[PDB]
């Protein structure tokens, strides 16, 4: 059986239903082996992989999404450990308009097959230098709404936030 | 907190967000 999880930053998707500009990394485990990949997505379009960047356990990754308008922007994944940086620019021609009402740092159990992918035990994921820009000013996650995963009567995560970080721990 | 079937983390609700960034270390994964 294969277990996975993803970590990403994004704009919209919670109270704004028409689009999500997001970028992140998937981590999967299957019979003594692991698989990692970086991807971008402007929902409702499909997620696409960044094929020119290598992701390994322990690497420091910096992810950023920027909106230049409600229908244009970019997604960037930088592997600080190796010095690699990739950016996908959405010049327009997108399938959904952003509302620009949600900014988030998320660890997700994504859909795959008939339901959600079996959820991997990732230990803990901490987003540092967690910042969102609104009206030209930067804000941290202090006043953010905290969310956790609960499936089949089982709480699978515990999340804690600080003035500049978000930590998600597997339960 | 708020529970969901698929998202865990922090969500800011407001207006005018044009950039979101974060830095993390790629975790060690095992069977859930």
């Amino acid at each position: 059986e294969e277990y996975c999880a993803s970590a990403w930053v994004g704009i919209d998707g919670d109270t704004c239903e028409t689009a999500i500009l997001q970028t992140g990394v998937d981590f999967c485990y299957e019979d003594g082996q692991t698989s990692y990949d970086a991807w971008y997505e402007w929902y409702p379009d499909y997620a696409y992989d960044f094929s020119d960047i290598t992701i390994s356990e322990g690497d420091s990754i910096k992810v950023t999404v920027e909106a230049t308008s409600k229908s244009s922007g970019s997604a960037t994944v930088e592997n600080l450990t190796t010095g690699q940086s990739v950016t996908h620019t959405f010049s327009g021609n997108v399938e959904g308009d952003l509302c620009e009402t949600n900014a988030e740092w998320i660890v997700e159990d994504f859909e795959s097959g008939d339901s959600l992918v079996a959820f991997a035990d990732f230990g803990s994921v901490t987003f540092t230098n967690a910042e969102a820009t609104s009206g030209g000013s930067t804000v941290g996650p202090s006043d953010a709404t905290v969310m956790d995963i609960e499936q089949d009567g089982s709480v699978l995560t515990e999340t804690s936030v600080s003035g500049d970080s978000v930590t998600v721990t597997y339960v | 907190e708020e529970y969901s079937s698929n998202w865990a983390g922090a969500v800011l609700i407001g207006d005018g967000y044009t950039k979101v960034t974060g830095e993390f270390t790629v975790p060690s994964v095992s069977a859930g």
